[PDB]
C-alpha cells in the first residue's frame, strides 16, 4: 500500500494539523509521491518499451 | 535605578513605606527593563526627553 | 520651502496632514494645513479631535489662506470662522470663479492690496516666455459620426480619445524629447491618462496615486534623465512645485475654467533655466475641431489673454508625416478603438468557514 | 408537513433521552430544544418528538454554507463527534455553574 | 581614580561605569530610481 518515508511520518506526527487527513495517502498518490516497487519498476520498464 | 521617580507607576512604588513590600513593588517593575534609558521622557509631557543619569 | 527661506526652528513648525497630527504645544508656533483638515463638521478622527479644540481654543494672530480662490466655497470659509484670527489674508493668482462668490472674499478677508503684471515680469528675467499654441486637430470622420448621435454626458469622452490627438502627441513627444525638453501632459479625465500613459509606457499620476508613490515620481522626473516626461492629472494642476518643467500640454479639460488653464500653465512659469538667452516655453492645447470645445476653449483661455498671453493656431505640425510610426495609424486599429470607447458605457463551528 | 434544508448535511446526531431522568428534574422538550437552539443560535437545525411519545429523541442536522468545502467531508462525522462531546459538557441547560446536586430538607 | 583624586594628585584614568558605550501605476516595474534624497 505504498508506505511513508521516516521523514514524512515524523512531520506527521508532529502539531503540522490537528488530525491526519482521512484520505491523506488517496492525495498523495495523485501528486505521484509515496509509489510502490511493482508500480516503480513498471513505469520504468514501459519507458524502455516505448522506444 | 533601571527606573526613576519620572515614572507614574514607580511613584507608587516608592510611596510604600514598609520595606519589604516596597522591594517586592520595585523588583516586579525594575525586573523587566532591559536599558539603562539615558534619556527619559519628561513627565510635563511626552514630546521631550529630559536627561537621566544612564549609560545605554 | 519655509524652513529654508527663514530662520524659523524647526521645532517650532508643526505640520497636520493626513500622515501626521501632532500639535505644537509651544506657546507660540505654526501650523500648516488643509482646509478639508479644518471645515470638516460631522466626523472627525480622535486624533484630530483634538486638533480641532487645539485650533479652536486658541486665538490665533495671523491666518494664512493660500489658494485664496476656494476660500469663499461652500465651507472652506468656516475656518476663517472657526479659527480666530486678528488678521486675515488672500492668496491666489486668478481672483475669479463662474459664481458671483468672488465678491465674498472683499467682507470675509477683505480688499485686494496689490496685484503684478505677467508681461512686465516675463521681460524682467522673472519669469520664463511662454510660446502658447492652439492645436485644431479635425475628428476623423467614424468619430464624429458618433460625436453628433451620441449624448452630451458621453459626448465629451469621444472627441478627447480620437486618433488624430494620439498621433499628434507622439510626434510632439519625440520630437520634444530629442530636443531635450520636460514634457507634462495634463487630462483631467482618468481613463484617458491611464490608456495614453500604458500606450506610450509613461509614468501617471492622478487622484489614486498614492502620497509616497507620487513623491517618488516627481523626483524622479526632475533629476533622472531617463525619465523626461510624465502624465499628470487635475491632482497636479496647481500647487505643486517643478522647477524643471519647461513643456505643457494639454489633452482634455474641466469645461470653462478659467482659472484651471492659468493654474496648469504655472507648471512652467517658475523654471529654472528661464534666464538663458533665446529660450521660450511652450503650452500646447490639443483641441479637436468642429466640437463644443472650441466654444470652451475659446472661453477656458479668455483669463490668460488679459494677462498677456497669446494662443497661436497650428493647423498643421510639419514633419508628422516622415515619422516612423503613429498610434491607429491604420483603419483597423480606429474601428477596434471606436468600439472599445463605445463599450465604456457557535464557536467551535468556525471550521466550517 | 406542519413547516433552507436543500443544504442542510446528509449527516444525523441522534440524542436518546430517558423520560424517568427527565421527569426528576421538571423539564421539557421546549426549554431544551431552545436553549439547544439559542447556544447556536441559527447554525444547526433540530427537531424534538413530543412527551406523548413512547421514545424522546431529538434529531440534528448541521446546515453547511452556501460555499461547498470538500476538505470538510473527511472530517464531517469528526466535527459531528467535536461537537457532541460538546454538546454534552459545556452545555448549561439550566442552573447555576458548580452546583452538582440540590436536596429538599425541612 | 576617585582615591588618587582624593590625594589630590591627576588621576590618568577614570572610572569604567562613566564610560557611555553609545501602489498604482505598476507598468514602470523596474524603471523608477529611488532619488530619495536630491
Ligand atoms: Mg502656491
Ligand atoms: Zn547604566
Amino acid at each position: 500500500y505504498a508506505t511513508l518515508t521516516i521523514d514524512e511520518a515524523e512531520k506527521r506526527m508532529d502539531k503540522k494539523s490537528g488530525e491526519v487527513p482521512r484520505w491523506l495517502m488517496k492525495h498523495l498518490d495523485n501528486i505521484g509521491t509515496t509509489t510502490t516497487r511493482y508500480d516503480r519498476t513498471r513505469r520504468k520498464l514501459k519507458a524502455v518499451a516505448d522506444q | 535605578l533601571l527606573l526613576d521617580e519620572h515614572n507614574e507607576l514607580m511613584r507608587q512604588a516608592l510611596a510604600i513605606k514598609d520595606s519589604k513590600k516596597r522591594f517586592a513593588a520595585i523588583w516586579t517593575l525594575c525586573k523587566t527593563k532591559m536599558v539603562c534609558e539615558t534619556d527619559v521622557p519628561s513627565e510635563d509631557d511626552p514630546t521631550q526627553l529630559v536627561s537621566r543619569g544612564g549609560c545605554g | 520651502q519655509f524652513l529654508q527661506w527663514c530662520t524659523l526652528q524647526p521645532e517650532n513648525c508643526a505640520v497636520f496632514t493626513s500622515d501626521n497630527k501632532e500639535m505644537f504645544q509651544t506657546e507660540s508656533g505654526l501650523v500648516v494645513s488643509t482646509y478639508s483638515m479644518v471645515a470638516n463638521t460631522r466626523n472627525r478622527s480622535h486624533d484630530s479631535q483634538k486638533v480641532m479644540d487645539f485650533l479652536t481654543g486658541r486665538e490665533w494672530g495671523f491666518i494664512i489662506l493660500d489658494e485664496v480662490h476656494v476660500v469663499p466655497a461652500a465651507m472652506f470659509r468656516r475656518v476663517v470662522s472657526t479659527i480666530a484670527a486678528h488678521a486675515k489674508l488672500g492668496l491666489t493668482a486668478t481672483l475669479v470663479r463662474e459664481d458671483d462668490k468672488i465678491g465674498d472674499l472683499n467682507f470675509l478677508i477683505g480688499p485686494k492690496l496689490y496685484e503684478a503684471n505677467w508681461m512686465e515680469l516675463s521681460q524682467k528675467g522673472h519669469i520664463a516666455n511662454v510660446q502658447c499654441a492652439e492645436v485644431w486637430c479635425p475628428m476623423t470622420a467614424e468619430f464624429y459620426q458618433e460625436y453628433l448621435r451620441e449624448t452630451a454626458r458621453k459626448r465629451m469622452l469621444l472627441y478627447i480619445m480620437n486618433p488624430t490627438k494620439f498621433q499628434a502627441c507622439q510626434f510632439l513627444i519625440q520630437y520634444h524629447e530629442r530636443r531635450g525638453d520636460k514634457i507634462i501632459v495634463f487630462s483631467d479625465n482618468v481613463y484617458a491618462l491611464q490608456e495614453y500613459a500604458l500606450k506610450m509606457g509613461k509614468p501617471f499620476i492622478y487622484g489614486s496615486t498614492p502620497q509616497q508613490e507620487r513623491m517618488n515620481i516627481l523626483q524622479n522626473f526632475q533629476y533622472n534623465d531617463q525619465i523626461n516626461t510624465i502624465f499628470l492629472s487635475k491632482v497636479g494642476d496647481t500647487s505643486i512645485d517643478l522647477p524643471e518643467a519647461t513643456c505643457l500640454i494639454q489633452i482634455s479639460s474641466h469645461y470653462g475654467s478659467r482659472r484651471q488653464e492659468a493654474q496648469r500653465l504655472g507648471r512652467i512659469l517658475r523654471a529654472k533655466r528661464r534666464n538663458d538667452e533665446g529660450f521660450n516655453a511652450f503650452f500646447y492645447s490639443l483641441v479637436s475641431k468642429d466640437t463644443q470645445e472650441m466654444y470652451y476653449s475659446t472661453k477656458r483661455q479668455a483669463f490668460l489673454v488679459d494677462q498677456g498671453y497669446a494662443f497661436k493656431v497650428i493647423t498643421h505640425l510639419h514633419g508628422m508625416e516622415n515619422i516612423p510610426n503613429l498610434a491607429y495609424a491604420s483603419p483597423r486599429e480606429r474601428r477596434e478603438l471606436l468600439q472599445e470607447v463605445l463599450l465604456k458605457n457557535h464557536p467551535l463551528i468556525r471550521k466550517m468557514y | 408537513s406542519l413547516l433552507s434544508f436543500d443544504q442542510q448535511s446528509p449527516w444525523l446526531l441522534r440524542l436518546e433521552l430517558d423520560r424517568a431522568a427527565m421527569n426528576d428534574k421538571d423539564l421539557t422538550m421546549g426549554q431544551v430544544g431552545e436553549r439547544i437552539k439559542q447556544t447556536f443560535k441559527n447554525d444547526l437545525f433540530v427537531i424534538w418528538s413530543e412527551d406523548n411519545d413512547e421514545k424522546l429523541i431529538i434529531r440534528c442536522r448541521v446546515v453547511r454554507p452556501k460555499s461547498l468545502d470538500a476538505e470538510t467531508e473527511a472530517e464531517e462525522d469528526h466535527m459531528l463527534k467535536k461537537i457532541e462531546n460538546t454538546m454534552l459538557e459545556n452545555i448549561t441547560l439550566r442552573g447555576v455553574e458548580n452546583i452538582e446536586r440540590v436536596v429538599m430538607m425541612k | 581614580p576617585r582615591k588618587l583624586q582624593d590625594l589630590g594628585l591627576k588621576p590618568a584614568s577614570v572610572d569604567p561605569a562613566t564610560i557611555k558605550r553609545q501602489i498604482t501605476n505598476t507598468h514602470m516595474t523596474g524603471i523608477l530610481k529611488d532619488y530619495s534624497h536630491r
